[PDB]
């Protein structure tokens, strides 16, 4: 049960790193919408940032959220430096994908998947 | 009529000039680049057909996709194809450009370059020989020879 | 070897009766709507159910809960078991209570009214193994089958 | 239902949607995005083409292998129409010209050819037929486009009685002739009111009309969510484009107000949320860049 | 030994032909369905049965190393000829 | 056993066993196992806290001088609780010899980066981040090197499928190369090839 | 057992220094390179006249696939699926059944020529010389699915190319 | 082949054909197997 840390000793320093990463993404989003000349708004990109942070909000392990902050900083570093193209930024927005059936009934209608 | 004859002769003229002066932009992705370089080597010599060696992408007529198209380079292929002036053509050289090939079931490979660009000639092989690639370029020239742009324009 | 019957005669699409009384292919919405419009009009003993020989327990409890929502307990099987006395209340009076493996522990087997060679061929194979190795005495009440 | 046309998969590129479509006029602005949205479900798209095969090449990455069948046809050859439609379960008509030519007037393109396609689709046993009229189609219209398109709508209705007839008002997109017409005009402002509809909304309307069994024999009116005057719409176009070929029939249609038909169903009755022009006009007119939104009514 | 369905479509040596109401015939519209017209089941039946004087015969298909692996066919049944499992050539004991 | 059998090299086997004893007794703080294969290669299995003390030693000791990092590797063995096996391959040009330094980690325990010992490792363990998700602490520029820029997951893990979860195609509607959940027109046909008979009785594991 | 490339200390007497200065000012090595290029100007080029002249090949050449037959019309393939088991790219798809005379024959023999790596493991796995990778390399298509060969296309390629394939196998089977 | 003729077989094409791609005589791929699952054809008589 005694494990080696990565950056954070507990969840407080970990949440601090999460909070700094959210700050950096929030600051970056208008520059991303400008220089990639995206067809979205700054509100919509910041909502996608908030969605990607609140997707992982159930995690209670400091090492896992350390690695999540590491991978989020790698995503941000690949976005600030123009290493992604427009395609890699817009892969967060699943635009060409048809909406999946969510209820039981339409999943019953379209096929065998649970 | 007379206009039908004139557009027939003018289509023959412009198709002669376009097929007899094809300029390739070769994507040297993978092993098929070496065999494209052998199709440019002095045994086969694409330049004797009017097919120049390494035209710049803003003035090329055909895009020869020679090698594996990975997912990390699929938008680069699409961007170069979008920057090509028309009439642009795309020759798919070898099995990875054709259908993914030996890396078809990979997590990182576009299964054939036809998912990204429209493809006119599929040259099969691993690698296809430089004679087989030159065969594909001559078949592309025969495809340009039977184009009917002004005739369909005169019938529209 | 009966797995090739699993690709003949197969029901692949929902079917309803047309205006002429014939089974025609239809969608799942139409078939389930035409069954639910009749199931809403039924209540009590108006709706019953016969479970067949190959039905999993999931569909059994599915159809039981569905007919219990319409207050119908009439859910029946094709194979008759007598409900006299305890009936299906205690599990012991309708199981092979010993085991298939417990045939190897027995020394007298009495068979009544069955042809276990074809009704349960590997239960019979276990009886023959106990016959051959444990010197099992078997008796039969019924027709003199092989 | 035949075993090869039962839908399989999860609705992706290698899936089977069970839709075998013959899309006439698939080489245009609407046919581009319709064959895109069909080919991504795994639909057998038959594209009959009139033009040079080069001008069809962009349709080829839109589906899986063997999922787009290109074949020659002619508007005045019913044999080629039958050769295109006799295996399909849906036929979509998108044949149109904004100008009349030497060989094809508005009556050929809008009255003769849609009636031919719909008659041969009726007698070949095609289940679903979708025809695209215009919202402002009227017999007493000032423009010959809308007159012949009303006549052709009436003939399509009387020769394929289950035809889903769709009324778009004015379609905008990257390859439109509505916002790109206003950006490259550098005619005036009048009392003309317009509600333009987005091309992906029209395409989702056509596919949801294929999938809906209620849409047989209906007439739909595909309109945008916001009605604009023509003047401040054109000023909004010159504002987004960072700015300070035609014919008189086109001008007669520009100065035709988009009529209000509340009794016809729209995109919401097929389940399509109509996208407003302020979300997509930047995407359309970014190319013309070398903004406060317009006022509705 | 090719034949034809009522749709006008050739039936292969396997026996594959599309149905009339199958849409997938549209791939041959304006093109051709490519079948091979040399059916092997009709060609091997043209070969005459080889009369031999032994009880067991060997068959390698002809050509030695160019044929199939050499197998040994028993010919005790006079009701049935003995067929090569690879090449389909059949043999009969002449006695 | 002359013509077709690989001839055993006993001198190199003896020398590598002796040098393995040498390393195991100079560094008992970190060395867990030392083994020499039948084709005469030395493996030094160490604790992951001693990546820098061992590899510096082999780089700098006058009887080691493993001045070359040939290769750096991870191996995913999921039945181990420390599922990743980090393999260093070192070359001594002075003593004309090769050594293998193996260690372990799981998904969450960082390995110390060996860039301060061998700069060669700068991309290699970076590849181990990209392919396996093994984090390397105090790496200069740790990021992906081989996968695409939006790639999720680590491909050379063995619970990662052969094809990915997404695939790309050009979409003409958005005028963009897009990523979609992967569908294959032909599924990769899994072949169960392993014979039910034992091949090598020298490698027989004891039963439970 | 080694040599030193570029370890010549140049002579510093007035002869050699004047030689290097004459090379610098009078461009002697540049004229040497021009002379070598001029010498290739008057050589016959190595260019063959394709399509009328063809590149040299050998009977081992691995080109377009073909299914072969016996010298009786019976096809050699007895459905053993060794070619699709050895196939490194899984280009071969085989389904089989006993046909009307009880022979073990295929009903599906697909080769995706756009997965195929043209390595010929299938023709050396094949125990009856049924699949071969023949001599044709000039079979480029205008469409992707024209390179998705079924059994009919491979049998037609065998019937088309057998007169050449059999002579190439006759040339090479003693090395196999 | 004027000196050493090829070995004559009855199944070898007597007419060679060139590359037929792009013509109406071109190869179109298809599945060569028959139908796997058989469907239940309902009775054409009424059921009352
Ligand atoms: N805003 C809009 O564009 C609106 C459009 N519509 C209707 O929607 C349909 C599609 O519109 P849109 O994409 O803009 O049209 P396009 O002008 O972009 O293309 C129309 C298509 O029809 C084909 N076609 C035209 N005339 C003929 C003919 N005589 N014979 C054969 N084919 C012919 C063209 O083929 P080819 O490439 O060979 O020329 C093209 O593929 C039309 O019917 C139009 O009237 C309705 C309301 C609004
Ligand atoms: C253009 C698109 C941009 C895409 C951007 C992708 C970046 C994704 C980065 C993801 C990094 C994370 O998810 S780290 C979050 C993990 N944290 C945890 O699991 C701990 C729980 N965290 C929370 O609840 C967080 O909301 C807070 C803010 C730390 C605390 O909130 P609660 O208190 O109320
Ligand atoms: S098709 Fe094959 S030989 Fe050709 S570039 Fe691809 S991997 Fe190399
Ligand atoms: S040549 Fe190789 S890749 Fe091609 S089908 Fe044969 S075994 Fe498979
Ligand atoms: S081609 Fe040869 S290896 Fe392949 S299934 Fe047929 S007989 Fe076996
Ligand atoms: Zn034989």
């Amino acid at each position: 049960t005694s494990v080696k840390p990565i950056f954070s000793r507990d969840m407080n320093e970990a949440k601090r790193r999460v909070r700094e990463l959210y700050r950096a993404w929030y600051r970056e989003v208008p520059n991303t919408v400008h220089l990639f000349q995206l067809d979205i708004s700054v509100k919509q990109g910041r909502d996608k940032v908030r969605e990607m942070f609140k997707k992982n909000a159930h995690v209670t392990d400091p090492r896992v959220v350390d690695l999540l902050v590491i991978k989020g900083k790698m995503e941000l570093e690949e976005t600030i430096n123009v290493w992604k193209q427009r395609t890699h930024v817009m892969r967060f927005f699943h635009e060409t994908e048809a909406p999946r059936p969510k209820d039981f009934l339409s999943k019953f209608y379209v096929g065998h998947d649970p | 009529s007379r206009g039908e004859y004139v557009v027939a002769k003018l289509d023959d003229l412009i198709n002669w000039a376009r097929r007899s002066s094809l300029w390739p932009m070769t994507f040297g992705l993978a092993c098929c680049a070496v065999e494209m370089m052998h199709m440019a080597a002095p045994r086969y010599d694409m330049d004797r057909f009017g097919v120049v060696f390494r035209a710049s992408p803003r003035q090329s007529d055909v895009m020869i996709v020679a090698g594996t198209l990975t997912n990390k380079m699929a938008p680069a292929l699409r961007k170069v194809y979008d920057q090509m002036p028309e009439p642009r053509y795309v020759v798919s050289m070898g099995s990875c450009a054709n259908g993914g090939g030996y890396y078809h079931y990979s997590y990182s490979v576009v299964r054939g370059c036809d998912r990204i660009v429209p493809v006119d000639i599929y040259v099969p092989g691993c690698p296809p020989t430089a004679e087989a690639l030159l065969y594909g370029i001559l078949q592309l020239q025969k495809k340009i020879k039977r184009e009917k742009r002004l005739r369909i324009w005169y019938r529209r | 070897f009966a797995y090739d019957g699993l690709k003949r005669q197969r029901l692949t699409e929902p079917m309803v009766r047309n205006e002429k009384g014939l089974l025609t292919h239809t969608t799942w919405e139409d078939a389930l709507s035409r069954v639910a419009g009749m199931l809403q009009s039924c209540q009590g003993n108006d709706v019953a159910a016969i479970a067949g020989g190959l039905v999993d327990a999931e569909a059994l409890i599915a159809l039981k809960d569905l007919l219990n929502r319409v207050d119908s307990d009439t859910l029946c099987t094709e194979e008759v078991f007598p409900t006299a006395g305890a009936g299906t209340d205690l599990r012991s009076n309708y199981l092979l209570n010993t085991t298939i493996a417990g045939v190897e522990e027995a020394d007298v087997v009495l068979l009544v009214g069955t042809n276990p060679r074809f009704e349960a061929p590997l239960f019979n194979a276990r009886i023959r193994k106990s016959w051959l190795h444990n010197d099992l005495k078997v008796a039969l009440i019924g027709s003199p089958v092989d | 239902l035949h075993h090869a046309v039962i839908p399989h998969g999860k609705g992706g590129r290698s899936s089977v949607s069970g839709i075998v479509a013959t899309v006439f006029g698939a080489t245009g602005f609407l046919g581009r995005y319709l064959v895109n949205h069909l080919g991504r479900m795994g639909s057998q798209v038959i594209v009959p083409y009139r033009c040079e095969p080069y001008d069809t090449m962009h349709l080829r990455p839109m589906g899986d292998l063997g999922q787009i069948i290109f074949m020659d046809w002619n508007g005045r050859d019913k044999d080629s129409i039958r050769r295109a439609v006799e295996h399909s379960n849906v036929v979509i008509n998108l044949v149109g010209r904004e100008w009349e030519t030497k060989n094809f007037d508005f009556e050929d393109v809008f009255v003769k050819i849609p009636q031919a396609i719909a008659q041969v689709s009726k007698e070949a046993g095609v289940e679903k037929f979708i025809h695209i009229s215009h919202l402002n189609a009227d017999i007493k219209s000032s423009s010959k486009y809308l007159r012949n398109k009303a006549v052709g709508e009436k003939e399509v209705r009387e020769t394929f009685p289950e035809a889903t007839i769709i009324k778009p008002a004015d379609i905008f997109g990257r390859e439109d002739r509505f916002l790109n017409y206003f950006a490259n005009i550098r005619s005036l402002g009048k009392k003309t009111v317009k509600q333009p509809v987005y091309i992906v909304d029209v395409t989702k309307g056509i596919i949801n009309a294929i999938k809906d069994p209620d849409a047989r024999g209906k007439t739909f009116a595909f309109v945008g969510p916001n009605r604009y005057l023509l003047f401040d719409l054109v000023q909004y176009v010159f504002a987004v484009a960072h700015r300070p070929w035609t014919t008189r029939d086109k001008v007669e249609r520009i100065h035709t107000t988009d009529r209000t038909l509340p009794h016809l169903p729209g995109l919401e009755d097929l389940g399509v949320q109509a996208t407003p022009l302020e979300l997509k006009a930047i995407e359309v007119l970014r190319r013309h860049r070398t903004v406060q939104p317009a006022k509705t009514v | 030994g090719v034949r034809t369905s009522p749709t006008g479509e050739k039936v292969t040596h396997t026996g594959q032909v599309y149905d009339d109401e199958d849409y997938r015939r549209v791939r041959f519209v304006g093109r051709q369905k490519e079948v091979n017209e040399n059916f092997a089941i009709d060609l091997i039946a043209e070969q005459p049965v080889s009369q031999v004087g032994s009880r067991v015969i060997s068959c390698d298909g002809g050509g030695g190393a160019l044929g199939h692996p050499r197998v040994y066919i028993n010919l005790d049944k006079e009701t049935k000829t003995g067929t090569c499992g690879y090449c389909g050539l059949q043999f009969r004991q002449q006695h | 056993t002359r013509p077709t059998v690989r001839p055993r090299n006993d001198v190199a086997h003896k020398q590598l066993s002796a040098f393995g004893e040498y390393v195991a007794e100079i560094l008992p703080k970190y060395v867990q196992q030392v083994q020499v294969s039948c084709f005469s290669e030395l493996e030094i299995c160490i604790h992951p806290d001693g990546v820098i003390p061992v590899l510096t030693f082999l780089r700098d000791h006058s009887n080691a001088q493993f001045k070359s990092l040939a290769d750096l590797t991870a191996v995913d063995i999921p039945t181990r609780q420390n599922r990743f096996e980090i393999v260093y391959n070192l070359l001594s040009l002075r003593f004309n010899s090769r050594i293998r330094v193996k260690t372990y980690t799981d998904e969450l325990t960082p390995v110390e980066s060996s860039v301060s010992v061998y700069k060669a490792a700068n991309w290699y363990e970076r590849e181990i981040w990209d392919m396996f998700g093994v984090f390397f602490a105090n790496h200069p520029d740790l990021r992906r090197i081989l996968t695409d820029y939006g790639f999720e997951g680590h491909p050379f893990r063995k619970d990662f499928p052969l094809s990915g979860y997404v695939e790309l195609r050009y979409d003409d509607e958005v005028k963009r190369v897009v990523a979609e959940p992967v569908e294959l027109a032909q599924e990769f046909r899994k072949f169960d090839l392993n014979s039910p008979w034992e091949a090598f009785p020298a490698y027989r594991q004891p039963p439970e | 057992t080694y040599k030193y490339v570029n370890l010549r200390e140049p002579s510093m007497d007035m002869k050699s220094v004047t030689d290097r200065a004459a090379q610098t000012l009078l461009w002697t090595e540049l004229i040497r390179g021009l002379g070598m290029t001029l010498s290739y100007l008057f050589r016959e080029p190595a260019t063959i006249n394709y399509p009328f002249e063809k590149g040299p090949l050998s009977p081992r050449f691995r080109g377009e696939h073909a299914l072969r037959r016996y010298p009786s019309g019976e096809e050699r393939c007895i459905a053993c699926k060794l070619c699709e088991a050895v196939c490194p790219a899984q280009a071969i798809t085989i389904e089989a059944e006993p046909r009307a005379d009880g022979s073990r024959r295929t009903t599906r023999y697909d080769i995706d020529m756009t997965k195929c790596i043209y390595c010929g493991f299938c023709q050396e796995a094949c125990p009856v010389d049924a699949i071969v990778e023949g001599p044709n390399f000039e079979f480029s298509t205008e469409t992707h699915e024209e390179l998705l060969y079924n059994k009919e296309k491979l049998l037609n390629n065998g019937d088309k190319w057998e007169a050449e394939i059999a002579a190439n196998i006759q040339a090479d089977y003693l090395y196999r | 082949p004027t000196v050493k003729p090829p070995t004559a077989r009855k199944f070898i094409w007597t007419n060679h054909k060139f590359n037929l791609s792009g013509t109406p005589q071109q190869y179109v791929p298809y599945s060569t197997t028959r139908k796997k699952i058989q469907e239940w054809v309902p009775p054409s008589t009424p059921y009352k």
